[PDB]
């Protein structure tokens, strides 16, 4: 579809590999009797197998020539959560942890000895400054649109 | 012929004893 | 009760609890989902 | 060698060598015209330097002819 | 031998005379200062530079500088 | 006289100390100002003997140091014997030794590890074990898991124990200085009592419990019908009907017609052909000698009583050709320093590991361990390594002690100043002895690569073209061959296989133990260990040597212990301090460490282990290649480092996988090391000063300034990581080979 | 005197190693430095010729040993270069001696007049006229 | 001050060693320091070992003057001794080298010449440019 890939429910060699490790499964699990507890976990690890390439096989990823999926980071409107969801969700999250860590030190940057503080944290203040983080894109914008958020 | 014969041992190792024994006694020389 | 609550707050011991809570959290996310490639919820 | 060590101990290695070639007899005969003394910081840091790069240079020469030769292919 | 300078903004606390191993520092009165001393180095040729001078001096930058210069058997520090 | 003093309640236990760090200093107590502080409060914390001066205050501390050493030893004894007890397959291993690996170890299955559970054997699946503490348990007998159970439980109590018992002794109970300084009391209580009383007594378990089960497991009983160890001692017709003797009581012991008991006390020696392993009756009769031995001589030194010997008298009474006067102030100065007692202890505990590790693999000990290879090959390496470290350390002590604690005007012996008074001529003939050894050692081999790198093998110092054997070692051999014919008729036969001369043992078609060749190869190895020894000592003793004072520095005791340089002058004066000396000698620890095991392993797996088939022909690992293979340094590299890495670079997909991962993840630290060991720290505080701008700008600027490493910190770094990088390597490798191929 | 560098031992300072160390040729100081080093040169020699033709290339062959003796002269000259050059670095046309100019018990001596130009070229033309005769002598006798 | 003389004085009690003087001493320069001791003690020699100091006056032979200084200084901090050391050269002349007023350095003293003062801040120093192909310094400037 896009730069000679293939979808990955029709090619051959994501069942031909999905073949080979279902094979090399068996080949340890034939050893143990049927009710040992090894059986069951290698027919668990079967399962769980299946399961993935099952998934794999829905979620539209394109496997190549050998037979791997591939990831496209174009911007590609069909492949958008393979990259950008994801990154939108890391940056969204480092954005929460670097605001609340500015905003303790900035809290802390009052005091006569803030270096006792950063070696020995006080809790309350930290858990009261926690929570402000969920909303750091809008604090954020107007901190910038304002200008407090470069010092002078 | 047979001029690798004269000319490896001469390069090899009377030019550098040569060599070696001018730059000693220049530079000991005040 | 003060001077116990005080050592708690120092640094390598609420390291120590955050990473902890931090690695159970992510291992319990990973064993109710076992495997993830790409974002499927969309 | 010369990138780990550093001059301290060899100056004292070194005093200890002209001590010891100070006292033998039948060799104090011979003396030195200079000093002997161990190397410099910046000197030793490039002859350091130069071991490293010529050591790099060459062994990947060897191994990439050797290697691209033995087949021909 | 290496060149010692020293520079005005001396307070004359004698920490660098105090901590020379080979004797090259002194005191001499001065002016320009609440201690009314300044330090001098006169015996230079007996530098080896060991730097404990600038190690024990207090200002914003040293008032004593050591630059390294020509060597001799003094600066080498050789007995032999 | 010798008597119990205390104080009471010294120190008062709260915890208003743990709140503010660094309690101990007050440099480090005032509070940080910087980043470097941080890196202070772990460097000086166990420094006792800076913390304070009186003597009473630091020898506390070590006793409850010591304490909280062994409950934490316990803790970690008692966590092995559960996981014996819990997570193992010892049962099904008992009954097929042979054909079962050891495994007590179970992985979980969150992530996709559970690829690391492998096919042991037995109908169990987990990480293969190399310990060796199932060899351990059947010596002793078990034969059961409710045992490991209440042994388990039992390390945990002593732990337990041992932690209350510290904080008894530091804060309730603290003795007195006068109760330390008397060595004579603790020099005959830990010979008579600690080491006596603890052999007579596992010389007792083993003649009542270990040698009857061991005797049934031998005869081929199954493990669950074997009686109680209980049943022994309660029954004594079970035993009379084993060893007869038994039935005549304690009567010979005090006839003195001890002959009686010749049938559970033997001196045949040699190797049990059943398990290829030492005879257990000659391990209790060693063990009962050895009580006595160290009974008798617990009663030596005079101890509140007229008889007995003083060490001050001893040493001071001792005249002789080359001493003289002598060892006249050593008593104050042992009796006076913590560090002198540490330097020496550390050198002798070194010394017996390395003879520990030499004489656990030449005469095997244990049931079933010689044929099991990954055992023995980690049981060696392991004890090497612990021994070379202690060594090491035991000259970093020596120095301390040598700058911070020697003074010649109150306490002067006369020993030490003239060794101090001529160091120069010790340190030449070192340094010449190093450099002969270094060029004909290494010159062999160059010489060796040379000529048979230019089509001349009837030049090189081999077996065939040029030989120098080893004369004096094939005597040796022959010697102790012969030695029980007629030098030692008490023994039926030799103490070890490995002499040259006698048979073969093998058990459950591999082999066990053969007499050991020595040809040209091993003279060159032996010459390169002597070599690096050398090398290691002269580095160690110069460092030793010059701490307190040298030509180019007069006065480097004045500067500590612990300093980086001196200046940029006199030429340059970096890394004169012993701290740097230390630095400098663990390298060559850590490459002679290195050049002896692949020694040890190469020469095991070419000329001793293998397998043998049904006519009664040997096959070996390797097909016995050392000979020849081993005398160039392309041999070493081709046959050995090439050769034997295949299995640990395809160990991807499989069980083994893991070892895999390690052999690149320690290749990465040790590179990584090759930061902290080319750089300086400038370079780093003007890029952390950019950094520190570039943060306040944003109004992100800590109260605490960041600052680069110290030179001795970067130091340290880079060689903690140096040794740690090439010891996993050195790990990795050898179990994945020694796993995959034995 | 105990503040020199040096300490007095009985290997370092015994009747026998003086006899024998002073009746060494390199240690006469009154004899002229030609008939000592011809007898330094001799020694040399014939002490060179062995290893040469007993661990050589062409050991195990019919001409070893002759080409083994050819080697030990070449290194002879070598050695007679490494000299000759010291000399020319060492000491001027007109200076005096260097050497010490009183004995160990006090008493005033004539200084050696090997650490002289002439003493020394004088040391080094007999010191290779001794070895080469020193390795002809050897050869002679080890293959007639 | 007038510089004083060492005519005859004795030596410390020492049992030799490997650290004293080597062929420097009787080629370029050596030093030479005394002192006056109250009482017969014993001191550690900076070549390594222990001595014994007679009661008196008494003199010992160094190699270097850091040596002379460390042997002064340690004196001067624990045995409270005034000392006082020489360079003596081959040809026989003896130089007065420690304190030449008379008076310690660290000690201010009137009609003392300053030497090597410049009277400017550490920054106030030119650029090397401004001093190329001359044979001067920016510092000595
Ligand atoms: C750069 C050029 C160079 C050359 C051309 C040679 C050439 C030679 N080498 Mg040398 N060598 C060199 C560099 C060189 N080397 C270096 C860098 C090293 C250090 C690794 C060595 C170390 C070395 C060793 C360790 C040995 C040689 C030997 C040999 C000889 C081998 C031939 C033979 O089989 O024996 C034929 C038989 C002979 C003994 C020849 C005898 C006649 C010779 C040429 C002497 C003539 C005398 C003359 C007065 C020399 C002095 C004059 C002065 C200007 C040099 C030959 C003379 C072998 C040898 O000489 O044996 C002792 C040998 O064992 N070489
Ligand atoms: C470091 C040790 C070393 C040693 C011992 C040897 C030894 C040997 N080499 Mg090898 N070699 C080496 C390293 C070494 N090599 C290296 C690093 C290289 C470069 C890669 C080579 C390359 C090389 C070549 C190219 C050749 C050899 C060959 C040889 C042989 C020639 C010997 C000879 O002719 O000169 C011996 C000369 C002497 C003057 C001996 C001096 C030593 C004497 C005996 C001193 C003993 C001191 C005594 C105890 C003093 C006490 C005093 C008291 C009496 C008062 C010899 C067996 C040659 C060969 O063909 O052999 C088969 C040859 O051609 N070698
Ligand atoms: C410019 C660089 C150059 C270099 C690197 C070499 C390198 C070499 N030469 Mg060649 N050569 C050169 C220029 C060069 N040559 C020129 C300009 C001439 C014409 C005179 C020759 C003529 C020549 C002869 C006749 C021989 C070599 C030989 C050699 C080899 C041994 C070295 C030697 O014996 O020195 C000899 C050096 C010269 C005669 C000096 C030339 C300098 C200019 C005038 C070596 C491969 C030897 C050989 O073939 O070994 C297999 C040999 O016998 N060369
Ligand atoms: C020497 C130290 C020591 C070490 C390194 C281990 C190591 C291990 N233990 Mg063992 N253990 C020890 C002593 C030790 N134990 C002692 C003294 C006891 C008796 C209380 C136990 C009882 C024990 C149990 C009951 C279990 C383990 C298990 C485990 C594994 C997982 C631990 C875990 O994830 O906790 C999570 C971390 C925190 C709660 C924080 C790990 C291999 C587990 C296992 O292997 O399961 C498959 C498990 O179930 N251990
Ligand atoms: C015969 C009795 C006796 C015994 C058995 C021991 C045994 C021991 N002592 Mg010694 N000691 C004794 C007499 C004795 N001592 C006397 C009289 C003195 C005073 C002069 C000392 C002074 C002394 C010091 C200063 C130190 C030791 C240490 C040690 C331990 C060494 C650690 C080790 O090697 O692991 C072997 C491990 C085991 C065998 C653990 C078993 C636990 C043992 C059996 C505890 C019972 C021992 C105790 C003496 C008896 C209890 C008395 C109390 C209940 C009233 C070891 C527990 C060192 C130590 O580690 O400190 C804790 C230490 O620092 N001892
Ligand atoms: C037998 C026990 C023993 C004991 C009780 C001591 C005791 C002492 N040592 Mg000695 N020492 C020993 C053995 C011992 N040493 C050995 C074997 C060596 C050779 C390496 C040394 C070498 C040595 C040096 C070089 C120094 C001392 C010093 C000291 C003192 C300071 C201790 C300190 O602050 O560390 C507190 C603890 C640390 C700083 C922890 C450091 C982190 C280590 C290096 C990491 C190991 C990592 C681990 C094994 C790998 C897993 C990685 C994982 C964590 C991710 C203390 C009195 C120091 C001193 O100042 O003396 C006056 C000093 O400079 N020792
Ligand atoms: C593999 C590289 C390497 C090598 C070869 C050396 C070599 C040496 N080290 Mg160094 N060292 C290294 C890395 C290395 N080091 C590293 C990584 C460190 C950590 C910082 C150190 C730290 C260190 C310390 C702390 C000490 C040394 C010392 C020594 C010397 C030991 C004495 C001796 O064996 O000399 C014999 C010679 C050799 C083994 C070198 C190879 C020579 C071969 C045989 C060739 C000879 C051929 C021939 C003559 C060449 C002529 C050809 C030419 C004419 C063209 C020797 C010079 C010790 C010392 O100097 O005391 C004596 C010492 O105390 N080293
Ligand atoms: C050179 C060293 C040497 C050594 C280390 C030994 C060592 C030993 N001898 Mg042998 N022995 C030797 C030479 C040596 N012997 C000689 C020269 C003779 C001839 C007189 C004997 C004759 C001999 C006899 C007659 C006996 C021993 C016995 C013993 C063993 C017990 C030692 C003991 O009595 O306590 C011990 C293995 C005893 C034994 O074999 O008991 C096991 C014993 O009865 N030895
Ligand atoms: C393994 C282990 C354990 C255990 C241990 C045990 C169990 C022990 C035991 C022990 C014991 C159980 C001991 C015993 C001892 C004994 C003894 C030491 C005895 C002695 C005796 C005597 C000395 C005698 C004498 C006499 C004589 C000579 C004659 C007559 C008289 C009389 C009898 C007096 C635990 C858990 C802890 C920990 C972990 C590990
Ligand atoms: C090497 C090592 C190890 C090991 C160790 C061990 C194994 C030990 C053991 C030990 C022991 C094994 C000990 C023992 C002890 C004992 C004792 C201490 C005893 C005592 C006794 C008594 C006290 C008695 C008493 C009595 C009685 C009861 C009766 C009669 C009378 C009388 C009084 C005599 C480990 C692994 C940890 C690691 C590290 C190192
Ligand atoms: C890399 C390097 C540095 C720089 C190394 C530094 C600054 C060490 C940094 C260590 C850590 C990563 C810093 C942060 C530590 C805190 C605990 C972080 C807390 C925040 C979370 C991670 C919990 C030197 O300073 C140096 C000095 C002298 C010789 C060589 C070198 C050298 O090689």
């Amino acid at each position: 579809d896009i730069s000679g890939l293939t979808p990955c429910k029709d090619s051959k060699q994501f069942a031909k590999r999905e073949k080979q490790q279902i094979k090399k499964l068996e080949s340890s699990l034939k050893l143990y009797a049927p009710e040992s507890a090894p059986a069951l976990a290698l027919n668990a690890q079967i399962e769980k197998t299946k399961r993935r390439f099952d998934n794999y096989g829905k979620y539209g990823l394109l496997c190549g020539s050998d037979g791997l999926p591939h990831l496209i980071v174009n911007g590609d409107q069909r492949h958008w959560g393979e990259f950008i969801t994801p990154g939108i969700l890391f940056l969204y999250i480092a954005g929460w942890i670097g605001w609340v860590g500015r905003s303790y030190l900035i809290a802390i940057s009052g005091e006569k000895k803030p270096a006792m503080k950063e070696i020995i944290i006080d809790v309350p203040l930290a858990s009261r400054i926690i929570f402000r983080g969920f909303i750091w894109p809008v604090a954020a914008y107007r901190e910038f649109l304002n200008g407090d958020l470069i010092a002078k | 012929n047979n001029l690798p014969s004269i000319f490896v041992p001469l390069v090899g190792l009377v030019f550098p004893a040569i060599a070696m024994a001018s730059l000693f006694l220049h530079i000991q020389k005040n | 009760m003060r001077d116990l609550k005080t050592y708690l707050s120092v640094a390598p011991v609420i390291s120590t609890l955050w990473f902890a809570a931090l690695a159970g959290l992510l291992i319990e996310i990973n064993r109710l989902f076992p495997d993830a490639l790409i974002f499927p919820f969309f | 060698m010369f990138l780990i060590s550093w001059r301290g101990y060899w100056q004292e290695l070194i005093e200890t060598l002209a001590w010891a070639h100070e006292r033998t007899p039948l060799a104090n005969l011979i003396r030195w015209r200079d000093k002997p003394v161990a190397l410099s910081i910046v000197q030793a840091r490039l002859v350091g330097l130069a071991h490293f790069s010529v050591g790099y240079i060459f062994t990947y020469a060897a191994f990439l002819i050797a290697s691209t030769s033995g087949k021909f292919g | 031998s290496h060149s010692v300078k020293i520079y005005d903004t001396c307070i004359g606390c004698t920490q660098c005379v105090r901590a020379c191993p080979t004797d090259v520092l002194e005191m001499i009165p001065w002016d320009g200062c609440k201690a009314k001393q300044i330090a001098s180095a006169p015996r230079t040729e007996d530098c080896v530079g060991c730097k404990r001078c600038e190690s024990a001096c207090p200002t914003d930058f040293l008032s004593v500088r050591v630059y390294l210069w020509h060597e001799t058997t003094r600066s080498m520090g050789l007995a032999y | 006289e010798v008597k119990i003093l205390v104080d009471r309640d010294p120190i008062k236990t709260s915890f208003e100390e743990w709140a503010k760090p660094g309690h101990f200093s007050r440099t480090i107590a005032k509070g940080p100002d910087t980043t470097t502080w941080i890196w202070n409060l772990h460097a000086d914390a166990h420094d006792f003997d800076s913390h304070t001066s009186d003597l009473e205050e630091i020898s506390r501390k070590v006793f409850s140091a010591h304490f909280g050493q062994l409950s934490i030893i316990f803790l970690w004894l008692s966590g092995m014997y559960f996981h014996g007890a819990r997570f193992s397959n010892y049962e099904a291993w008992l009954s097929d030794p042979t054909h079962i690996g050891p495994s007590a170890q179970v992985v979980w299955s969150i992530v996709g590890q559970e690829i690391l559970n492998g096919d042991v054997g037995g109908g169990f699946r987990g990480i293969q074990i190399t310990s060796g503490f199932f060899q351990i348990w059947r010596a002793s007998g078990i034969t059961s898991e409710l045992q490991l159970y209440c042994t388990a439980i039992g390390g945990l109590v002593f732990a337990a124990l041992m932690l209350f018992a510290g904080w008894f002794h530091y804060h309730k109970a603290a003795p007195k200085l006068a109760w330390f300084q008397d060595v004579e009391s603790m020099l005959n209580h830990h010979l008579a009592g600690l080491l006596g009383l603890g052999s007579l007594s596992w010389a007792g378990h083993q003649v009542h419990v270990s040698l009857p089960i061991n005797q049934f497991l031998n005869a081929g009983v199954d493990p669950k019908e074997i009686p109680l160890p209980h049943e022994f001692i309660l029954n004594r017709d079970l035993l009379a009907q084993l060893y007869p003797s038994f039935a005549e009581g304690a009567t010979p012991f005090f006839t003195l017609n001890w002959s009686k008991y010749a049938e559970f006390l033997t001196f045949r020696g040699g190797l049990d052909p059943v398990t290829g392993g030492l005879w257990l009756t000659d391990i209790a009769h060693h063990h009962l000698a050895i009580a006595i031995l160290f009974l008798i001589a617990g009663h030596m030194y005079r101890t509140n009583w007229g008889i007995g010997h003083g060490i001050k008298d001893i040493l001071e009474a001792h005249k002789g050709p080359f001493t003289g006067q002598g060892h006249k102030g050593l008593y104050e100065i042992l009796t006076t320093s913590w560090h002198a007692q540490l330097s020496i202890n550390l050198a002798m505990l070194g010394s017996l590991t390395i003879v520990v590790a030499h004489h656990m693999y030449s005469m095997p000990p244990y049931p079933y361990l010689a044929t099991d290879y990954g055992t023995q090959l980690s049981l060696f390496t392991h004890h090497m390594w612990i021994g070379g470290f202690l060594i090491v350390g035991a000259a970093a002590h020596a120095a301390i002690f040598m700058v911070r604690d020697y003074d010649p005007t109150t306490r002067y012996n006369d020993l030490l100043d003239r060794v101090l008074r001529h160091r120069d001529a010790i340190i030449s003939h070192l340094n010449w002895v190093c450099i002969f050894l270094g060029f004909h050692s290494f010159g062999l081999y160059i010489h060796n690569d040379t000529m048979s790198a230019l089509g001349r093998p009837q030049d090189m110092f081999s077996d065939t073209a040029i030989q120098l054997q080893p004369v004096f070692a094939q005597w040796i051999q022959n010697t102790h061959a012969l030695a029980p014919g007629t030098t030692a008729p008490g023994a039926t036969t030799s103490t070890s296989l490995t002499w040259g001369g006698g048979d073969l043992v093998a058990v459950g078609g591999k082999v066990a133990l053969l007499p050991i060749p020595l040809g040209t190869a091993d003279f060159l190895v032996h010459h390169i260990h002597a070599f690096t020894i050398h090398v290691t000592v002269l580095i160690l003793l110069k460092g030793v040597l010059f701490a307190r004072s040298s030509r180019l520095i007069p006065d480097k005791a004045n500067l500590g212990f612990r300093f980086p340089c001196d200046g940029p002058g006199r030429g340059g004066t970096c890394q004169v301090s012993a701290w740097d000396h230390v630095f400098l000698g663990l390298f060559w620890m850590y490459n002679a460490i290195s050049v002896v095991i692949f020694h040890f392993s190469w020469k095991m797996q070419s000329d001793v282990w293998g397998s043998i088939s049904d006519q009664g022909v040997v096959t070996h690992i390797t097909g016995g290649n050392f000979a020849q293979s081993s005398i160039t340094i392309n041999g070493w590299l081709r046959d050995f480092l090439w050769a034997q890495a295949s299995q640990v670079i395809q160990s991807y997909g499989s069980s083994l996988s893991a070892y895999g991962l390690f052999f690149l993840g320690a290749h990465f630290v040790w590179a990584f090391s090759l930061m902290f060991l080319f750089s300086g720290r400038g370079y780093w505080q003007e890029l952390i000063e950019s950094i520190v701008w570039a943060h306040n700008k944003l109004k992100v600027a800590p109260a605490t300034q960041p600052r680069a490493l110290s030179i001795v910190q970067g130091r340290a770094v880079g060689v903690t990581h140096y040794l740690l990088g090439g010891i996993a390597t050195t790990w990795a490798f050898f179990l994945a080979r020694i796993i995959a191929v034995g | 005197d105990p503040f020199i560098g040096s300490l007095e031992t009985p290997v370092t300072s015994s009747p026998l190693i003086a006899w024998y160390l002073s009746n060494l040729p390199g240690y006469r100081t009154a004899v002229n430095p030609l008939l000592r080093g011809v007898e330094v040169g001799l020694a040399h020699g014939f002490f060179l010729v062995g290893p040469f033709v007993k661990a050589g290339p062409l050991r195990n062959t019919a001409y070893a040993g002759s080409a083994g003796s050819l080697a030990a002269a070449g290194l002879v000259v070598i050695l007679s270069m490494c000299l000759t050059i010291y000399g020319i670095s060492s000491f001027k046309e007109g200076e005096p001696s260097i050497a010490p100019s009183l004995t160990l018990t006090g008493r005033k001596k004539q200084p050696d007049q090997l650490q002289t130009a002439d003493g020394w070229a004088k040391f080094t033309g007999g010191f290779f006229f001794g070895g080469i005769s020193g390795v002809t002598w050897a050869y002679f006798l080890l293959y007639v | 001050t007038p510089p004083q003389l060492d005519p005859n004085t004795p030596s410390p009690i020492f049992a030799g060693s490997t650290g004293g003087l080597l062929r420097k001493a009787q080629v370029e320069e050596f030093y030479v320091i005394t002192w006056n001791s109250p009482k017969e003690q014993i001191f550690e020699m900076p070549t390594g070992g222990a001595a014994i100091m007679r009661e008196g006056p008494n003199l010992l032979k160094l190699a270097r003057k850091e040596q002379c200084l460390a042997l002064g200084t340690r004196l001067r901090s624990k045995y409270k001794i005034t000392y006082q050391f020489y360079r003596v050269f081959p040809n026989g002349e003896v130089q007065y080298l420690h304190p030449k007023d008379g008076v310690y350095p660290e000690k201010a003293n009137p009609g003392r010449e300053g030497v090597g003062l410049n009277m400017r801040s550490i920054g106030k120093n030119v650029s090397p440019i401004e001093v190329k192909f001359t044979g001067k310094q920016s510092y000595d400037l």
